[PDB]
């Protein structure tokens, strides 16, 4: 249903490396998911992770119940294999007769990065790109992907939750909320490269268009920095997957001490989050000027879904076109 | 300390000193949306057609500014004498 | 969709008082209540029952999830508080900024009696008022308020059910039975007051459309009286949350000594009521002479939700016009 139709372009995270791996005892999947409504399996064929549609062109069966054969997906019912172009190239029953020309199912932009794998449905625009982690390569620092975990809550209402200021001295009283620096500042934001970018007084958002949050917490430079990178898979209209992988100067102390700190502050947030509804926000909420990054995000996603209809140019000038509200250069 | 303005719809009047844009049009009986009654939600955004323009708001960008085709009545004004607004 | 509209300018019971005082441990509440598909919530601010819709102005987070804080019900997420209007009075955020107009939730008419709450949709045809309970003020009897008990079935059927002299032979056949009173009298039944009121020898139904029965009780067993106050309130297209209030003249044995007894009688019509489909009564159902109080309520209802169309004094005579079919004067 075509309201979420741009959203096709990007790329989203729809599991981690490890939970593929988990899936199937092979290690190599399959693995079902499901991304924008889209039911989906992905599996690594050879040296490729491949992601086709969860459908077999045969009979229907999901090939995520089947097994990797060689560099092959074989779907569980008649044996039928499908190659890293989501073509059929055996056919067991009639191994000897043409393979139909229709023997096909659709495949997808499929590619790991971060230890995350990343699905493109809609590659027509050529002009997106996965979202950006800073902290990856970056060797002084040690990187943490935590278990995805589960919101009954739009992507766009988890991104706007994820970078909400005005919040802490209610949600997370015990844990964020900074009682000297109470109340919040309005900072300028820059569209650049497809990105928002903005920061505090430090804390600098590199937010990738539209799920992606990269937060790089510095402790005025002075001790040592700790990045958050946190995207949401739009599963359906009501629902995001959600991945957080955090990355930390600092790595004598324990991983579980910050996944549990991390794991309380969502654990704060996901009841609230999930009680608003209409679950996409409809146009007759009332704003003030904390929600300046609220309205300028709602603002572009607009934009694009415009741009999206008016086709591929207006689209890449849209996500890509700087506009620069301060003063960094670029 | 005083401005006038037209639409393509001919009606004219005045904005007081003391009003804003917003108000001056609400108080003449145009249809006009508004909710962060300071200059950030954007959907009092109107456009314009002649007129020179300061604005007040945080939604509208560097170059939407620079451009005279918009305004956030709100809380902008005009420091020219007329304004047309495409309403 | 609208054919319930008519329902929404009657007072309907949401909650028992003390559902509201254990719903948060303040003991003010808030408290969410759906009535007729409407997310509601109630909260105690200062002296007055508020009812509100359970939907912040700001980014549309659940009241319910919030605190009542003063005499305004705080928002969990960013903390706007709002009184007993339904106004915004306080955004954290920007203390020194005006607070928007829109800023304000639709408020409802709320009124506690009888130890429920009870909240009026739509107060515009100001013609309707509270059920009549006759035991309330009555110094010679001892009133209980039981746990309000859900059914899935709609609140016309549950009022069906409650006034039905037909079913005590099959469904109450242990429990309220007469073997020698078997067969069911049809008996004159008035309008007064916006009431059907009618007897069976006593038996004295006083019944506040929509939704409400007061029945009295001469005890053939006592010369001492038995107050039986029953009124359904529809959440939605398929349930009702029931309430049962009863008064007796001889208090001096045990509450629970009755209130088993109503739980056993509501058993055993609970799983035949649940099972009547569709759950609106659909044309084809063929009634039969015994049924005089089933024909007469639905004929009502229908002049009543005809009323509501035509507008205001059409219903508010639809309602309050007398029709008088026994001998007795009011
Ligand atoms: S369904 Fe895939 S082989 Fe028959
Ligand atoms: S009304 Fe929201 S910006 Fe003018
Ligand atoms: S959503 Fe209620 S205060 Fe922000
Ligand atoms: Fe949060
Ligand atoms: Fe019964």
């Amino acid at each position: 249903n075509d309201e979420r139709e741009y959203l096709r372009h990007f790329w989203h995270p729809v599991c981690t490396v490890t939970e593929l791996e988990k899936a199937h005892p092979s290690s190599l999947g399959p693995l079902a998911v499901k991304l924008l409504n889209e039911q989906l399996v992905v599996a690594k064929l050879g040296d490729e992770y491949v992601a086709m549609r969860d459908r077999c062109a045969h009979r229907s069966a999901k090939l995520s119940l089947g097994t990797v054969s060689g560099n092959r997906l074989q779907c569980p019912y008649h044996g039928w294999q499908y190659d890293t172009h989501g073509a059929c190239q055996l056919v067991p029953a009639c191994p000897n007769s043409p393979i139909p020309n229709k023997a096909k199912v659709d495949r997808f932009d499929c590619e790991e990065r971060y230890g995350l794998i990343w699905i493109r449905l809609d590659s027509s625009f050529d002009c997106t790109e996965i979202p950006y982690f800073s902290a990856a390569n970056d060797p002084r620092l040690r990187i943490v992907i935590q278990e995805p975990y589960w919101w009954d809550a739009t992507a766009e209402r988890r991104w706007e939750n994820f970078t909400d200021f005005s919040h802490f001295a209610f949600i997370h009283p015990g844990t964020l909320f900074d009682p000297n620096n109470a109340e919040p500042p309005i900072v300028p934001m820059d569209r650049f490269n497809g990105q928002f970018r903005f920061v505090y007084d430090s804390f600098s958002y590199t937010c990738s268009m539209p799920f992606a949050i990269n937060l790089e917490v510095s402790k005025y430079s002075s001790s040592s920095l700790h990045v958050l990178f946190n995207v949401s898979c739009p599963v359906d209209s009501h629902t995001t997957k959600n991945f957080l992988i955090f990355a930390r100067e600092q790595s004598d102390d324990s991983d579980y001490l910050h996944i549990a700190f991390n794991d309380l502050v969502f654990a704060e947030d996901k009841p609230v989050i999930e009680s608003q509804w209409p679950k996409d926000a409809p146009a007759d909420e009332v704003s003030v000027v904390a929600d300046k990054v609220s309205i300028q995000y709602r603002k572009w996603l607009r934009e694009l879904k415009e741009a999206h209809k008016e086709g591929s140019q207006a689209f890449r000038s849209a996500l890509l076109d700087p506009v620069i509200e301060s003063d960094r250069s670029y | 300390e005083y401005e006038v303005e037209l639409k393509k719809t001919g009606q004219i009047f005045t904005v007081s000193p003391g009003s804003t844009l917003l108000q001056a049009c609400l108080d003449n009986d145009v249809r006009i949306e508004a909710s962060c009654e300071q200059g950030v939600c954007g959907t009092c955004i109107t456009p314009v057609v002649s007129g020179d323009l300061e604005h007040h708001d945080t939604y509208l960008s560097k170059k939407e500014r620079e451009s005279g085709k918009w305004i956030m009545p709100c809380v902008s004004r005009c420091k020219s004498k007329k304004i047309v607004l495409d309403l």
